[PDB]
């Protein structure tokens, strides 16, 4: 998970 | 917003939708492509093609169960696309590029045309 | 093999899917949560739930295009679910983690049920 | 477009  | 974002999700649903295709779960229409046939996912071909874009989105068309292509399209050719579709992965080589390229112009699949073209260029 | 790979395929065709989606174009079942109604296709929750991928490799609820479910299970939490499906982003906030935990548990969506209990551990 |  990332913060796109 | 403020979305988390999972990476691999994209990748994921196409593995899954190439799996669905591989055992002939839910598929909706068979491509004839002169003495071959391909069956496929509707969405999966509007998603990668401007020419099935266009097919589906007619409102006769989208409730076909099998469209024919131009007898012109190399079955291999047409393969090696369906393959990419729902891979990502194009198997280009010097004995199909020829095909490959026209079958991706008829398909419209731009991305796939420009790698064809490159390809060639450099070879010349 | 020697394939050659577009990196953004999968990407854009999530993105068209999404596309199709919001324009409800072959749609082809409608996912009720209590009173409310959620259009989809049936490819796309098999490929993203292992709760589709069992309802709909059922022989006879693959037919079926209107699914109920749990009474317990929360509108907005499978709106958010659904979203993330076609999009890999999830909108996690204080105010809606424990449905969508809830909902993803139920949904068999094992990342978003690990990003959830991560979040959870980190506010205790 | 990549060598996957
Ligand atoms: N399905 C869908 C779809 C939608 Cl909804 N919106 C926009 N394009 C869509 N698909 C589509 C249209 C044109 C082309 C491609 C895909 C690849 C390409 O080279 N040309
Ligand atoms: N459609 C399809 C499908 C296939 Cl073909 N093979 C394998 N899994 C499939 N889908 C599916 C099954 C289990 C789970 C998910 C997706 C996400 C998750 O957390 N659990
Ligand atoms: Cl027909
Ligand atoms: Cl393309
Ligand atoms: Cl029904
Ligand atoms: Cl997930």
């Amino acid at each position: 998970w990332v913060i796109p | 917003d403020s979305c988390i974002q999972f990476t691999r999700h994209a990748s994921d649903v196409l593995l899954n939708l190439n799996r669905l295709r591989s055992r002939d779960i839910l598929t909706d229409v068979v491509i004839v492509v002169s003495r071959e046939q391909f069956r496929a996912h509707k969405t999966v071909l509007m998603a990668c093609s401007g020419l099935f874009y266009s097919i589906f989105t007619d409102q006769l068309k989208c409730n076909l169960s099998v469209i024919n292509l131009d007898p012109e399209i190399n079955p291999e050719g047409f393969c090696i696309l369906l393959d990419f579709m729902y891979t990502s992965r194009l198997n280009l080589r010097e004995g199909n590029i020829m095909a490959v390229m026209a079958t991706a112009m008829y398909l419209q699949m731009e991305h796939v045309v420009d790698t064809c073209r490159k390809f060639i260029k450099a070879s010349e």
